[PDB]
């Protein structure tokens, strides 16, 4: 369903990480599957080889806690004009104070242990269904 | 416009109803004053820089900082912010 | 550039932001609107500094490295009962319980 498009049209682009997280880039491939490359450390740079019609999306290495680029989910190159690289800017969302909350308790916590938290039921639902590329391709689609 | 959120120790948080209208318990609180029976003073004064730095970041490519969280305030934080849904 | 402030006074804390170049005495008009109390009614300190009306809040020290949104800086606000100024107060914020053993 969401795949990336075989065009095999180069796309020369910038993955920018303007966000102080490890940033995992993630290509969808062309059967959908996610494909993890290298990490960006926070503020880094990387000239990446690409392809128009092709899906990226970007995510915290560790966390997995879901990243903006160009200030939204989805990154897909597109034609380069006269040349020049495009723009993967890659930047923290505005997180709920919810999700960020789960977050910084996420890291404090080791999973084995959101259970001796002092909170209502549905917040340990709510920290074990850790942030999962699997989970928000679904979203998106 | 203003309103004051009254934490469940008695300090008085003044914000602006824009910021406080974000919060879909508030504006049902508020429909003015809203006391917290259960939101300490170290939480709710978080809650009020967390709605400065929405209002300030929301649609932003000037890339937006990290929202701090003192790990001795997350616990609290996430029951506020779970009971209030912002 | 905007400064984001809370004005704090004895267990009341305004949260507002104003320009870099907004005057102390804007703020205490800011103040005034709020709190209805009139400027030479307050007098406002950074940490304990008494700030003087004429003063940009940057010449004041609030900028926006030091009062960012999810950091903003703090104004003390005193007021005058009747003739004489009470002292800033500024009541702490409740303290957090110890870390939890899980954490
Ligand atoms: C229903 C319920 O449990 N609530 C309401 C909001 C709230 C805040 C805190 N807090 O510590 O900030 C603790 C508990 C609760």
């Amino acid at each position: 369903v969401l795949r990336s498009v075989n065009s095999r049209e180069p796309s020369q682009v910038i993955f920018c990480n303007r966000s102080p997280r490890v940033v995992l880039p993630v290509w969808l491939n062309f059967d959908g599957e996610p494909q993890p490359y290298p990490t960006l450390p926070p503020g880094t740079g990387r000239r990446i080889h690409s392809y128009r019609g092709h899906l990226w999306l970007f995510r915290d290495a560790g966390t997995h806690d879901g990243l903006l680029v160009n200030q939204t989910e989805l990154f897909v190159p597109s034609l380069n004009v006269d040349g020049q690289p495009i723009f993967a800017n890659i930047t923290l969302p505005v997180y709920t104070l919810k999700e960020r909350c789960l977050q910084v308790v996420r890291s404090l916590v080791k999973p084995e242990n959101y259970r001796r938290l002092d909170i209502v039921r549905s917040l340990y639902e709510d920290l074990e269904d850790h942030p999962n590329v699997q989970k928000d391709l679904e979203r998106l689609t | 416009m203003y309103v004051k959120l009254i934490s469940s120790d008695g300090h008085e948080f003044i914000v602006k109803r824009e910021h406080a209208l974000t919060s879909g318990t508030i504006k049902a609180m508020l429909s003015n004053e809203v006391n917290f029976r259960e939101i300490p003073s170290h939480v709710l004064s978080k809650v009020c820089m967390y709605f400065t730095y929405k209002v300030r970041y929301t649609n932003s490519s000037t890339e937006i900082p990290e929202f701090p969280i003192a790990p001795e305030i997350a616990l609290e934080l996430l029951m506020a912010a779970n009971f209030l849904d912002c | 550039m905007d400064v984001f402030l809370m004005i704090r006074r004895h267990k009341t804390t305004i949260f507002t932001d104003a320009k870099e170049s907004s005057t102390v005495f804007e703020l205490k008009r800011i103040v005034e609107g709020i709190l209805k109390r009139p400027p030479d009614e307050q007098r406002l300190y950074k940490d304990d500094q008494l700030l003087d009306d004429g003063k940009t809040l940057g010449e004041c020290g609030f900028t926006s490295q030091t009062a960012r949104p999810q950091a903003p800086a703090t104004v003390g606000l005193a007021f005058r009962a009747d003739d004489t100024f009470e002292a800033l107060c500024i009541e702490p914020f409740s303290s957090p319980p110890e870390l939890p053993d899980v954490m």
